[PDB]
């Protein structure tokens, strides 16, 4: 009944030293029934990464919508969109459906190509921006993620250390949520290289 | 219409060591967005080297603890001052809770102590009496924030030995009382940051063969 | 929760998962869904944790009183009926129970009774109860035979719970196995689903949809 | 199950170095109607305890009778009724707390929020709260209803923790209480200007002050306020 | 509804759909074909609310046939499934939403690969080796999880499908009057007339 | 009433000329000189304040206008046409950009929006 | 809320309390409920603060535009504009407005517009939650053609009682006097009116 | 949320806490609730955070265009009229509760506005879940003819009352001071009385702790030449 | 209903209207709401007619049995018996009773027992639906130690206003005077009190 | 519920009762016997709410067996049916009523006549040549109205019963997993093990 918890799933993003990380589980379900273990919730438009949790049809729809808008942006601006700008676009796009909203929990992650500054941001389903320095969480195990991230996180972690921190935050949070899991992916993002790692986890 | 139940918030945590056990809980009592007390004890020494906490609706929690302490007293009267074992206390509490199956004590109960072999023991109850012996159990408002952390840092879940890449798990080495208290303090410090009902103070009761000891630590008051 | 029990040549196999949930929140991964009524009788836990624990523990007390008074092991028929008649008294009050009372006596042989909080009492060869019951039934129905060996029967029950643990969100944690003989039940260990899944995937070649 | 009819608003209280102070206005409201203007909601029990009650007044009058009966009953076959075996604040509270929880457990509550203020035999300050749900708690400051939201923040600036109690004099505590009552009169629509205040001190005993009024009020600044935005 | 199953094997996609149409008390028909050919190498089965199922399916069929004529070209299964998803995603926030769940089984002639897409009435699309809608998956997925291999032949796929249907006929309370089975491969779409 | 001029008033002549645009350019030619120069660390735009009367306060007439905090505009030709274009340019910088991206448009894109408005007055009815 | 408007010999006086509540919380204890829609046409507002503010602002706009075209509007005209808004939007409004004004031709006039959007021209009017408690007092004590001082006393005493019994009323007593001489604002504090 | 506005001698000051919540969970521990409508017109919002941001930026955008059109600096009464008429039209469905404060050529102003479109005038105001805690402090210490320094102190003290006593409020105190004939000074994290203590333990993992199935480079660059 | 009881120098006077309604229909226009529970202890009834009649009958029984054993009961004692019934059966009653009586020791006393079953001893009390409209008038006009004629005028004027504004009140004004001299019944008709 | 049919022929009563037991989603059993022998020549089939059906049936069985022992005498079918009716009539105005519908098929040894009684959970008793409970009658009564004769043999009764079951298997949405058929005559009660 509650649209934000029919399909399940989680996204988490973190900042480190000259890097950002964003990670998601791979589950898609119809309440109790697991349907897909390959439903990736992180997308990227150039060097800007967007994770989206919530109702899966809206996740897919919003990805297609932001691909649409970032493609036109690039043609007109003659440059790829930045994380700060994209964050405002997500906020604008969500609030224009204020009274018929997409049931989603978006998370933006990326590095400004000009300043080199790491950037993350979160939103509620109608566009309120949460621009945290440390971490952003979203999904059906958001409480669990808040608990993991709050205790495991420390500032200025190196890329390979940040990977371990965010991976463990996701994994153990997902293992305390019925509607999250069935695989996981972690993106480690630096100014001009991005690594994507699939994690091994329990499949129940 | 009259609602006989309320929510006084609070969060509690029980961890069983090899030859000890701890039962911790914050000292904050609330209703809605108000603070009733910054120091209202929630974990109690019930005698016979047993510690108890009934978290949730404080009136039901106080009633249950009061009745259990009374059960300990009468157990001595009726059975020649025999010490009430932690397993026997657990079964007794089940019956106290299930006695009100159709008008429950709106609490999550945890007891801690030592079993009859001197090993650490924690027992966890639902509001209507179902119970189980556990190694690690957080209860109350911030339980969802704490338990995943404990799975990771106590039971070393999802942690593997470097170089093997997932083939060899991190071995489950025994924790000292000092190591456990660190995890308890960090659990409540984190819970205080991210949960509005958690804060003010942390009171820990440690149980060994020597008896019951208390430790108190301040928490953020916002 | 997912629980099953089936009769076969070598007695009864009982297999359960270990997960407990409060909404989406996984409260426990280490719950005991098999209640050891006594050394000869087993009961499964589904629905209300407390209701099942409390009344099946109580059942053991009634079974013990029976054998003291009658100087004879209680039948599974009589033991199951004590429980079903009890919960039938409470019908409408809101008890939640779905259990299999499993035993092996001389007069009856291996026997399973499905007992339920709305008063149902069914004798049967195969039962599956819980949110993941349909997944377990699929593996059971296609592989069940009366002339299964104790080894193969134990694996079938384990594999059927695994099937449920995988697909059902509210089932998982670990698998507990029991084998009920005439001389009593025998525990066949706790099996973490996380480790079991990968082991079964490799050895069996199943779950090709999942990447490992 | 019932609904409160004639009601009393906030009861506020705090500890200080040598005792406790408790206060409550003299109003009995009938919904938005300020029906009864001479209602005493602080009820002394002996010379060491004062029970402050908010909520339903008919239930308050019942509790008042229970306490009166408690004093009578304690004196029966008790040669030390005015000495070692006199009623303590802790006895009076636990009794009320028992009754309140029993009544909520029968789904027929006494629709009240109660604060028992007093000084024990050994001179210790007693201050504990109980309500219609049987919920109990203690704190250096305690307040019911609106007082919980507006008085506590002010009173907690004086006594923020246990160690502030010995540093707080009776003059400072009374001053803080009286100011809080003024703030409640400004901001609580079911409050009155008239109130009662009681001090229970381990040295000077029980001082019960009736017919107090909120004074030194600020209203003059209202003359300059015009319209709701653009009006001049 | 009822029972729409799909399984993608080595060189084909197999769709199995129940034949029963029940209007409350009575079974009005026991030979209903719950499928439409969208293009020569793309088949869509469907289940959901009465009337809306056929209306939606025929509407999609008409649109894909229109595209085929305009461009003289068959859209890939992926392209068709995306079009169908958008239509359902559009439909949920409508005045009156189509309550239709579909499986799209197609053979991509460019990549020489069979493809199975599962889309529910919300517009939730997933590409799968095997899929279902409603309660069908609850009974059949444990069997498919066990026996499925990506290199299965069409005949092995049909045998695994028979085992799924047998389990459904055993444990489902509704009598769905068997299934019509259709195979989608490089040569197009054909019906298995004995099942 | 109703605007019954739904047809183009600018059309191609046999020679391929759009007369009304050419004539508009002629009006610009008669207008007071304005210029712009780009430097390495800035840009300058300038024009003459051709006061119509010495009694007029030419400070109240702004020929050089702020469009965004980082964009300015000057013109040559018909003053009233410029004034309304500045109003439209300022608004379109918000409606088609700032309210979407939370920042002011780059120079080239704001120019593109102003250009679009001017193009439409060359084809619309 | 306790509001009233009273005609007298030299014109009309509007009176009001200053309490605005959100449940039992007093959100504003110094509210100005006497609002100006024209130089010598004011109103007393009761009901939804959002509604009565929105209405009053629209009326002020209408009378400003009226004045620019046709000169000073009558109090009757102002009441009609209020009524038109309240009546036509009765399903979506909760507004109880008293309109009071001074003409030189018509002198002091008072119109009350209750919930339904009806209009009633009266010698004096009372409204708001606190008015219920002073129907008896006001009926017994009102006289036509009172002096300014008598009318101020009548309003002060009346609202004093309304405030005394109504928890939704309180704070200061604001008054606005409308005569040929001009517009005079008055304020009376608790220490003054509580001892009456 | 705790938000206050306080008038003083030559201007107005507005303050707010920095906790944003998702029910009982703290989403952001250092949220910025002090928003700018125009350079010298600032406001603070309680209620639905998306509504309070959207409505500030919309009116702020229209205020900027109005300022350019009229060649005049924006007025607080304009921001207020535009806000209340917008909010009233949406009948409370836009859950924006704001305290609006600022200086303009007319003088210094302080207003509150509620979601249904009602507005209020005052010398001191409070809003949000900690408004009662804050107002208790304001009613105890507010006086006429406050200095700039006294007003900043009173405002931040009122926010602290909310921080310590309201569970919906916490963390830090933000302040903005708008004085007549001066630039508005935004004082982000004016007070920081809730720094988290050092943890007992480091939770930095050994490298190689997490099990990995696949690694791959992600192509973020565009299609390359040659 | 409009009811009141007022203490004065020589004792106490009870007053009431005579209207009983079933919705908008006046089921009885000459009702007697002043009821006798003892020789010089009477009560005014408001709320459910069935409830207040049943209560009054039980109280009359209790005070009759009291008198047979312990002699004449006090007005306080009568109020307590009323309170006991109203409080203990608050869930099933809708009764608002004013108790008034004359002792020689205590003289005139008035107790009001509102819906909850609380007791309030007062110099005078007003109750019923019509009382709301005369809280202001009664507070301004009541004095202690009035004469019989002044108290009759006070009640007559007060209930006249309550009747004027409350549709649920009307008919005749009945009064019962309780003094050392005895018990006097008074009645006042519409033509008398409407012109006041 | 399910399907409980009864037909009274010349010399016997035949009761047909479905074998399925469904708990919501799954069919837990497909061999359930929904009947109890009350006395050697009296059989009762039952359908209704889970738990209450068997509890009621066994309670009646115990009472009739008690009577049989006390008097050393078998009560007539009519007497048994009246006892059962009273128990159900008593039950409806209870705190929690039994929701149980029954058919009582008996052979009266005194009159040498078969007898079929239909009693619903309200205590509504009727003696019939053929009867049913729930929706069973809706599908089967038109066939029974056409073919039934009072002088039918047991074999003809079984053939008419097969036609009824076939119609049920065709037009009913629920899969009731066939029926167990029992015959009550002068020699007692026996089960037809192939149907
Ligand atoms: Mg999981
Ligand atoms: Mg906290
Ligand atoms: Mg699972
Ligand atoms: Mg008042």
């Amino acid at each position: 009944s509650d649209p934000s918890s029919i399909n399940g799933g989680i996204v988490v993003a973190m900042t480190g030293k000259d890097c950002v990380a964003i990670a998601c589980d791979l589950r898609l379900g119809s309440q109790s029934l697991g349907v897909s273990n390959k439903f990736e919730k992180i997308f990227h438009y150039g060097h800007v990464f967007l994770g989206i949790t919530g109702l899966a049809t809206d996740v897919t729809t919003l990805n297609e919508m932001f691909r649409y808008k970032t493609n036109l942006y690039k043609l007109k601006e003659e440059r790829a969109i930045e994380p700060e700008t994209f964050t405002q676009l997500v906020s604008s796009s969500l609030y224009e459906r204020r009274f018929g909203p997409y049931f989603v929990g978006p998370v933006v992650a990326g590095i400004n190509s000009k300043s080199g500054k790491p950037f993350i941001a979160g939103f509620d389903l109608i566009g309120c921006i949460d621009e945290a320095k440390d971490f952003i969480v979203s999904g059906t195990a958001s409480d669990q993620l808040f608990g993991m991230c709050e205790s495991l996180y420390e500032p200025n972690l190196e890329p390979e250390d940040l990977f371990e921190t965010i991976s463990q935050a996701l994994l153990n949070a997902a293992d305390r949520d019925a509607l999250s899991g069935w695989g996981a992916v972690v993106y480690i993002i630096k100014k001009d290289e991005v690594v994507k790692r699939y994690l091994k986890m329990r499949q129940d | 219409q009259f609602n006989p139940y309320g929510d006084n918030g609070g969060t509690i945590l029980g961890i069983a060591g090899e030859d000890f056990a701890v039962l911790a809980g914050d000292t904050r009592n609330i209703t809605d967005y108000s603070i009733n007390s910054r120091y209202e004890p929630k974990v109690f020494d019930c005698g016979d080297n047993i510690v108890m906490s009934a978290n949730g609706f404080a009136a039901d929690g106080d009633a249950l603890v009061k009745r259990f302490k009374n059960s300990v007293k009468w157990y001595h009267f009726d059975h020649n001052d025999k010490k009430l074992s932690i397993n026997s206390a657990a079964r007794n509490i089940q019956h106290l809770l299930y006695g009100k199956r159709f008008f429950p004590y709106y609490v999550h109960t945890i007891i801690a102590g030592l079993d009859e072999d001197g090993k650490g023991a924690v027992y966890s109850f639902d509001p209507v009496g179902s119970y189980e012996r556990e190694q690690c159990r957080a209860g109350g408002a911030a339980a969802s924030l704490i338990m995943p952390f404990l799975d990771n840092q106590v039971n070393f879940k999802n942690q593997y030995e470097p170089g093997t890449n997932g083939k060899v798990k991190k071995p489950l080495k025994y924790l000292s009382v000092e190591e456990v208290i660190k995890l308890v303090r960090d659990s409540f410090t984190s819970a205080t940051e991210r949960h509005i009902q958690v804060g003010d103070g942390l009171e820990i009761l440690i149980v060994t063969k020597d008896g019951v000891r208390k430790e108190f630590y301040e928490l953020k008051r916002d | 929760t997912t629980t099953l029990a089936f009769r076969f040549q070598g007695g009864i196999i009982v297999a359960v998962d270990s997960r407990a949930t409060a909404g989406n929140w996984v409260a426990s991964q280490t719950v005991k869904a098999v209640i050891e009524i006594n050394p000869f009788l087993l009961g499964t836990m589904a629905g209300g944790a407390a209701d099942c624990q409390f009344w099946e523990t109580w059942l053991g007390s009634q079974c013990r009183l029976h054998e003291l008074r009658e100087k004879e092991r209680i039948s599974v028929a009589a033991a199951s009926k004590i429980l079903s008649n009890l919960v039938y008294q409470y019908k409408g009050a809101g008890l939640s129970m779905g259990t299999m009372i499993c035993g092996y006596t001389r007069k009856e042989g291996p026997t399973i009774y499905y007992v339920d909080s709305d008063g149902t009492r069914l004798k049967g060869d195969i039962f599956c109860v819980g949110s993941g019951q349909t997944f377990a039934y699929g593996v059971l129905d296609s592989n069940y035979k009366w002339d299964l060996s104790v080894e193969d029967a134990l694996y079938l029950g384990k594999r059927s719970i695994l099937a449920a643990a995988h697909r059902d969100a509210y089932s998982g944690g670990s698998v507990n196995l029991y084998h009920v003989t005439e001389d009593g039940w025998i525990y066949h260990g706790n099996h973490d689903v996380g480790e079991l899944f990968w082991k079964v995937k490799e050895e069996e070649g199943s779950f090709n949809n999942v990447i490992g | 199950t019932q609904q409160p009819i004639v009601t009393g608003t906030s009861v506020i209280s705090m500890k200080y170095d040598n005792g406790v102070i408790i206060a409550a206005d003299n109003l009995g409201s009938y919904g938005s109607l300020l029906r009864f203007n001479g209602v005493e909601r602080l009820i002394p029990v002996g010379d060491n305890t004062v029970v402050g009650i908010s909520g339903d007044i008919s239930d308050m009058q019942h509790i008042e009778r229970l306490l009166k009966d408690l004093v009578t009953e304690n004196a029966y076959d008790n040669p030390l009724a005015d000495a070692e075996e006199a009623l303590e604040p802790s006895y009076i509270f636990e009794y009320l707390a028992t009754v309140m929880y029993q009544r909520r457990s029968k789904m027929n509550p006494l629709w009240n929020a109660i604060i028992v203020a007093g000084v024990q035999s050994n001179g210790d300050q007693f201050l504990r709260y109980v309500n219609l749900l049987g919920v109990t708690y203690s704190s250096p400051t305690l307040a019911t209803g609106f007082g919980a939201h507006m008085a506590n923040p002010l009173l907690r600036k004086v006594v923020d923790r246990e160690s502030d109690i010995p540093k707080t004099t009776v003059q400072v505590a009374e001053e803080a209480i009286v100011n809080a009552m003024r703030v409640l009169y400004y901001r609580d629509a079911r409050s009155s200007r008239n109130f009662s205040l009681a001090i229970i001190d381990k040295n000077t005993g029980l001082t019960f002050k009736k017919n107090l009024q909120v004074e030194n009020m600020k209203w003059d600044f209202a003359k300059d306020i015009k319209g709701y935005g653009t009006q001049k | 509804m009822d029972i729409i199953l799909g399984i993608r094997v080595q060189d084909s996609v197999i769709l199995a759909s129940s034949k029963a149409v029940t209007r409350g008390i009575s079974v009005l028909k026991d030979s209903d074909d719950k499928t439409r050919q969208l293009s020569p190498h793309t088949l869509m089965s469907f289940a959901g609310e009465a009337g809306d199922t056929v209306q939606f399916a025929e509407y999609i069929q008409a649109n894909i046939q229109l595209y085929s004529i305009r461009e003289d070209y068959e859209l890939s299964p992926q392209a068709v499934s995306s079009f169908v998803r958008q239509e359902l995603a559009k439909s949920i926030r409508s005045r009156r939403p189509y309550q239709v769940n579909v499986l799209i089984g197609g053979y991509d002639k460019k990549k020489n690969k069979p493809e199975l897409y599962q889309i529910d009435y919300l517009g939730t699309k997933v590409e799968l080796p095997y899929g279902a809608h409603g309660y069908s998956g609850f009974y059949t997925f444990s069997l498919l999880d066990h026996h499925y291999r990506p290199d299965m032949t069409t005949e092995e796929g049909l045998d695994l499908l028979k085992l799924c249907v047998q389990e459904l006929e055993k444990r489902m309370p509704m009598d769905f009057k068997g299934v019509i089975v259709k195979i989608v491969d490089k040569d197009g779409i054909r019906q298995v007339d004995d099942f | 009433m109703t605007d019954r001029y739904s047809f183009s008033l600018t059309t191609f002549s046999p020679s391929g000329k759009l007369g009304q645009i050419d004539y508009a350019l002629t009006a610009v030619k008669q207008g007071v000189t304005s210029l712009g120069i780009k430097a390495t660390n800035g840009v300058v735009i300038a024009t003459e304040k051709k006061s119509s009367s010495p009694l007029a306060m030419s400070e109240t007439l702004s020929k050089v206008s702020l469009l965004t905090p980082d964009i300015g505009a000057v013109y040559s030709g018909m003053g009233p046409d410029y004034r309304v274009l500045v109003d439209k340019s300022r608004k379109v910088a918000h409606t088609s950009y700032k309210r979407i991206y939370g920042e002011y448009p780059p120079t080239k894109l704001l120019v593109s929006e102003v250009a679009k408005i001017m193009q439409e007055a060359t084809q619309s009815g | 809320t306790s509001i009233m408007a009273v005609t007298f010999k030299d014109g009309v006086i509007l009176g009001a309390d200053s309490r605005t509540t959100t449940g039992a919380y007093i959100a504003n204890r110094v509210t100005d409920k006497l609002t100006r829609v024209h130089d010598k046409i004011w109103c007393c507002r009761s009901g939804s603060a959002a509604d009565t503010q929105a209405i009053a602002d629209i009326v002020q706009y209408h009378l400003e535009l009226y004045t620019s075209q046709y000169g000073t509007p009558s109090t009757e005209t102002a009441a009609s504009v209020f009524k038109e808004l309240c009546y036509e939007n009765k399903d979506n409004l909760t507004a109880g407005i008293i309109v009071a004004g001074y003409d030189d031709k018509n002198k002091g006039e008072v119109y009350t517009i209750p919930l339904g959007g009806s209009v009633h021209k009266l010698p004096y009017a009372i409204a708001g939650s606190g008015s219920t408690f002073i129907y008896g007092y006001c009926d017994k004590n009102f006289r036509e053609n009172m002096s300014k001082e008598e009318t101020v006393d009548f309003i002060k005493h009346s609202l004093s009682q309304a405030i005394k019994w109504d928890g939704s009323s309180g704070g200061v007593i604001r008054m606005v006097v409308l005569t040929a001489a001009g517009v005079e604002r008055l304020i009376f504090y608790p220490d003054e009116y509580e001892q009456l | 949320t705790t938000i206050v506005g306080v008038k003083f001698n030559n201007g107005v000051v507005i303050a707010a806490d920095t906790r944003s919540t998702q029910g009982p969970i703290v989403a952001d521990k250092n949220c910025a609730k002090l928003h700018r409508i125009s350079p010298k017109i600032w406001c603070a919002g309680a209620g639905t955070a998306a509504d309070t941001e959207a409505v500030t930026q919309l009116i702020g955008s229209n205020i900027e265009l109005h300022s350019l059109y009229t060649s005049r600096e924006p007025r607080v009464v304009s921001a207020l009229q535009m806000l209340k008429q917008h909010l009233f039209k949406y009948q409370g469905h836009i859950g924006a509760y704001l305290i609006v404060a600022g200086v303009d050529p007319t003088g210094s102003h302080l207003f509150s506005i509620h979601a249904h479109g009602s507005t209020d005038v005052g010398y001191y105001l409070s809003l949000g879940s900690g408004s009662l805690a804050a107002m208790a402090v304001l009613e105890s210490h507010w006086k006429q003819d406050l200095t700039k320094e006294e007003a900043i102190k009173l405002a931040s003290d009122a926010i602290q009352a909310g921080i310590w006593n309201d569970l919906g409020s916490g963390s830090n105190v933000d302040v903005c001071v708008m004085e007549i004939g001066k630039d508005a000074e935004y004082l982000r994290n004016y007070l920081t009385p809730n720094v988290r203590e050092e943890k007992q333990k480091s939770y930095k993992f050994p490298r190689g702790t997490t099990a990995v199935l696949k690694e791959s480079i992600v192509n973020i660059c565009d299609i390359q030449e040659e």
